[PDB]
């Protein structure tokens, strides 16, 4: 009658991450109920429903002068382990990961004051060359114009191109999977103002929003602080 | 525009009282409006007012004030509305928010101050509610929030749930003068508990 | 969330965790 | 204004054939991400004699650089169940212990404390004592031997005891009514009750705490710590992974 | 029988820090006993507190450690057909437990004391 | 036995007041008790407890108190039970009743306190809402005033307009000790206007 | 008298909107206060030889601080099964017992009782000899190692055997026509039956009672006994626990 | 009363403990 | 007669035991 058991050759291990639960020890404890809101079920939501404020310099804008040209003004390597990105939530939940996928929103709210108005382009390009150094060389890429003063804020989304299924949230010395390109902001025009003694640059915020297509996946420990 | 602090507020009566309970009228709890403090040219980004609700500023409620006093306990929420004051030459930015058990503080707790927030904050600030006020758009922000807490209502005296931040996102920059900032609190579905005695 | 198995049930839904209202 | 692409025009952005799914974001489900044993502390034992302490299981302090710090430290208020491995390890030549007999007792939010030797076994002269709340009864024990014990641990479930519906991981306010320092970001039994380690080792070894907090709960998103240095201007963050030019 | 009296039996919420006289504790929750309409009366100490559920075992005062403050007071004094034979009166006081009343998490037994 | 003073409570508001009105919940206006005095074996007929409600004991009431403080005027009733302690080897009685402006009181205008009618008087107190207290009979006169007087609402801080008397008819004879007196407020519809300030 | 509040009115007392539930009062429960292991008890052994004695069941007598000490003073009469654990903790050095097996037998209410050597193991010279009731048969004998034994314990469920259908944890009378003092309150087989350990160890060791009472039936509720000194006027009792300020 | 699991019933209702009439 | 488990035909009722005519 007894069962005829073979035990296992790993037996007595260990292993943290077991599917299955221990035995308990205190049952029948019900629980006082809970109304207490915005309880949040998925990391995802409020990565996507939230938007976070860039990091530039030790600040979360950037700024245009009545003097400007073509000198790139916001630039980024598009890596979650990115400069820029440092700050924010988005960037920082994903260090709880190994892999990223998808497009991200930037949200530019120009502050700069009513009696002002200024323009840009915010261009994409795509991780190959050796990196733009003026408006009308990224012009021939992915970009959109922004004429503050039509929109005192605006929305663009930094897209997904990769033969890479997925990527990495822990970039490096540049591998395949490890860039999907740089965003660029660039002057258009400059700072028109009513009166360039009090306007004389203006502040366009930067925040980043999750993007819809956007996930996550495989949980990660952290390695010492760097 | 109106925003909402995780949810409309609900005028239920405490599950954890069998103890008697009043319920309180508009009328008693009113309307209040103070000046938070005058945002200056020199301030740079990573400031704040913080403005934890109520108190401090209770002393001041007085009618709704009065009978908090004498009350061991409350639920309610908060309409607020921050208001900055300043032309169509200035620039900048805030980001006002009400926080869920906020905390720094340097413990003068519960005394409205003022900090410059560690910056990972400031960037994640947005990640609760909160609203923009920016200076070449709108002049306005406001919030409605809900009772709040671990317990089903709490002590105004030793807790407050909701806090506002009033969050310097883009210095002020333009006209030489200041931007006076400014907020209405009003107290949305109060309730008490077990009033206390005669102050002799 | 991550409970998978089959004797994951060895033990009651009542006595192994808690239960709320 | 105009959106969707090509046009050089003002307000219009290109096109996005947005993505497909994989996945379906799951990772980032908050009560998977918890489900875990996590090693959480390190402690030492206490003399099976004495007027010892019990320990408390606050997984809510952090500082200490470890996922699982921040993660808690992402919301405003928490519920979750426990669970629990201690493994005692060993700090001295394992051959010291030939028995290595060890009690440990849980103690359910809010349960009483003083405890000093009382519950006495003897026989054949010697005789050991072991501690008044290390005995078996209401709050449960167990007891476990590390002679060749092939995995020098013991494990189980704990429920959620505190009396409050939700733990405030954050408080704006003071437990007591004498608002002293200490009394802060505090408010009693906010946390999963305590536990005492007791045996004729204490000495030749410590402990290893883990924990497993199933059904978890996460209420109010808070700010995410970064955990990183800022890295310079227009750069990226190299690290070192299992990809990387080889 | 031959005697008479009343009193203002209140509860005080765990606040300030205890009343010390009737016209002090009278702005609370109290009712009025005159014994010669009762001889005996009933008075229920509610649950008041954000507490979901409280301390069995108290101590240097916590949120959920007391929950306020039994009191009786004397609203009037001992009346008696005759003060040579009875000057006083004893008020037994018995306590049974509230129908809301619950307990929980059982414990074991620490140094008595 | 219940008495009604003229008739039973309206819960109307104020003919008078375009003016926002806060209704009193009992749980605010709640339940009042103090002792009025003690009747002692000396005083000769013709005497009195002036208790005009509800000031001098208004500093007392703290809660109903608290609001008809910050607040500029009042409408309501009172619910008001006179309670004598003593055996049943006492003699003598009292008329307590309820009075429409009464007026005497040496200008301690609002100051409960004691006195001698004219006469004239005590033989028609009766001729108010009033109830006797007989100590071969009961021990409790029971009453109940509805809002009175020329305004259709008015200042409690400068009026009012119940007052009780406690009328001592026949001595108290019996053993050597006093019989304490009592009494128990509680104001029924109560009704406030006018917030006023805050106390700086 | 007037009941329902706010007039000051004499009878009158004020509204009470009485609580929800939570918990359904179950852990009060009699039947699960009991169905748990307690330290019961601590005990010595007996040689393998020698004419031994029996120890009894009896865990009515109390005195001791200890939880189910009251609880079960706590009833007038009661009804239980019981189920054990047997533990045997070391007093010397562990390295003394390279064996160590060690019989148990269990002895139902009112069974016969003189032992001595009577069973006799030979092989090789010096031969063993068990005790005459150690031996294994009608009633339940256990025998286990204690020789790197991973737990040095073993455990088992045995039933109500008393006479009485039900047991009187209090007796105004007496068990006996001699009414003697001793025969107080007792009335005979009043108690679970006996158990008898015995080894090579009796020395080298003590053992460690545990009683778990599945089914329990409480009869006639008891004064329940204060436990702790009376504190002092208009005060509380103040005491260490998994709140308090820190 | 507290017992709770599956093979809480591995022995039969009548062999593992005591039975009423 | 005392067999009582559930597991107590793990075995069956031919392999286990002998058996009659
Ligand atoms: C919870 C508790 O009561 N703890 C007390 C312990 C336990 O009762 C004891 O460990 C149970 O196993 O006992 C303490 O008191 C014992 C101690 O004084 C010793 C020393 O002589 O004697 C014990 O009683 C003896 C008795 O003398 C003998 O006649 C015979 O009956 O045996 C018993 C014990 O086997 C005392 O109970 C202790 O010393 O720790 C006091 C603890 O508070
Ligand atoms: C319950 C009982 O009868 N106990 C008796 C034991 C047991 O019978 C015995 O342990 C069974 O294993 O035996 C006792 O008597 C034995 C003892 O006198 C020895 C010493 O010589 O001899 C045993 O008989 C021998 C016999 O001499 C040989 O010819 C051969 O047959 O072997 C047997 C035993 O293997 C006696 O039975 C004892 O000594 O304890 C008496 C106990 O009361």
């Amino acid at each position: 009658a007894p069962i005829r058991v073979v035990s296992v050759p790993e037996s007595d291990s260990f292993m943290s991450s077991v599917p299955d639960n221990s035995t308990p020890l205190y049952p029948k404890v019900v629980v006082p109920p809970r109304q207490v809101p915005g309880r949040f079920t998925n990391f995802i939501d409020v990565a996507k429903q939230t938007y976070s404020f860039c990091s530039i310099s030790g600040k979360p804008y950037f700024e245009v002068t009545n003097t400007s040209g073509d000198e790139p003004l916001f630039q980024m390597d598009v890596s979650l382990s990115a400069a820029e990105l440092h700050g924010t939530y988005v960037a920082s939940l994903s260090s709880f990961f190994a892999q990223y996928r998808g497009s991200l929103n930037f949200y530019f709210i120009f502050t700069g004051a009513a009696a002002t108005k200024a323009k840009f382009l915010v261009a994409f390009v795509p991780p190959h060359s050796a990196a733009p150094k003026t408006r009308d060389e990224a012009m021939a890429c992915i970009h959109a114009v922004w004429d503050v003063g039509l929109n005192s804020a605006f929305s663009f989304n930094v897209p997904y191109s990769s033969p890479a299924d997925f990527m990495a949230v822990y970039s490096a010395e540049a591998t395949v999977v490890n860039v999907s390109g740089w965003l660029q902001v660039y002057a258009l025009t400059a700072l028109t103002s009513t009166d360039i003694a009090v306007n004389s640059k203006g502040r366009v915020l930067v925040a980043v929003s999750a993007g819809p297509d956007f996930s996550l996946r495989h949980p990660v420990d952290l390695p010492d602080k760097q | 525009g109106t925003t909402y602090c995780y949810s409309k507020p609900d005028g239920r009566p405490p599950s954890t009282v069998s103890d008697p309970v009043t319920r309180l009228g508009p009328t008693l709890s009113r309307h209040y409006t103070f000046k938070v403090g005058e945002w200056p040219h020199s301030q740079s980004h990573g400031h704040a007012w913080i403005c934890p609700l109520p108190s401090d500023k209770l002393k001041k409620m007085g009618s709704f004030h009065e009978v908090v006093k004498a009350h061991h306990l409350v639920k309610n929420g908060w309409d607020v509305v921050v208001q900055v004051n300043a032309s169509f030459a200035h620039s900048g930015a805030l980001c006002v928010a009400a926080v869920p058990e906020y905390e720094h503080t340097h413990e003068k707790a519960l005394k409205w101050s003022e900090l410059e927030e560690p910056a990972y904050t400031y960037q994640q600030l947005s990640v609760f509610p909160h609203q923009l006020l920016n200076l070449r758009t709108n002049s306005s922000v406001h919030l409605v929030m809900p009772y709040i807490g671990p317990g089903p209502t709490t002590n105004l005296t030793l807790h407050n749930p909701w806090t506002i931040v009033i969050l310097i996102l883009s210095e002020l920059t333009g006209p030489g003068q200041t931007v006076p900032v400014t907020m209405s609190v009003a107290p949305i579905d109060a309730m008490v508990n077990g009033p206390l005695p005669n102050p002799e | 969330g991550n409970s998978g198995s089959i004797v994951q049930n060895f033990y009651m839904q009542q006595y192994q965790n808690s239960i709320d209202a | 204004v105009t959106n969707v692409g090509e046009d050089g025009e003002p307000g219009e952005t290109e096109p996005r054939h947005a993505l497909s799914p994989v996945d379906m974001h799951v990772h980032t489900d908050v009560s998977f991400l918890l489900d875990r044993f996590f090693d959480v502390e390190t402690l030492e034992l206490s003399n099976l004699t004495g007027s010892p302490a019990t320990h408390v299981l606050d997984p809510f302090g952090s500082t200490a650089q470890l996922a699982w710090a921040r993660l808690l430290n992402t919301c405003t208020y928490f519920f979750s169940d426990l669970e629990l491995s201690i493994q005692f390890k060993f700090t001295t030549t394992p051959s010291s212990v030939g028995e290595g007999f060890v009690w440990v007792k849980w103690f359910p939010v809010g349960a009483p404390t003083k405890t000093t030797d009382a519950w006495q076994l003897e026989g054949g002269g010697n005789s050991v004592r072991i501690q008044q709340l290390a005995v078996a009864g209401m709050s449960p024990t167990v007891v476990f031997k590390i002679a060749g014990s092939r995995s020098q641990a013991c494990g189980f479930s704990v429920p959620y005891t505190s009396m409050w519906r939700v733990v405030p991981v954050f408080y704006n306010g003071w437990g007591a009514p004498t608002k002293e320092k200490a009394t802060y970001n505090w408010l009693p039994g906010a946390h999963f009750g305590s536990i005492l380690l007791t045996s004729d080792a204490h000495d030749k070894g410590g402990c290893y705490l883990r924990y497993r907090f199933p059904r978890a709960n996460m209420y109010c998103p808070r700010p995410i710590p970064p955990a990183f240095t800022r890295p310079a201007d227009k750069t990226r963050h190299k690290f070192p992974t299992n990809i990387n030019k080889q």
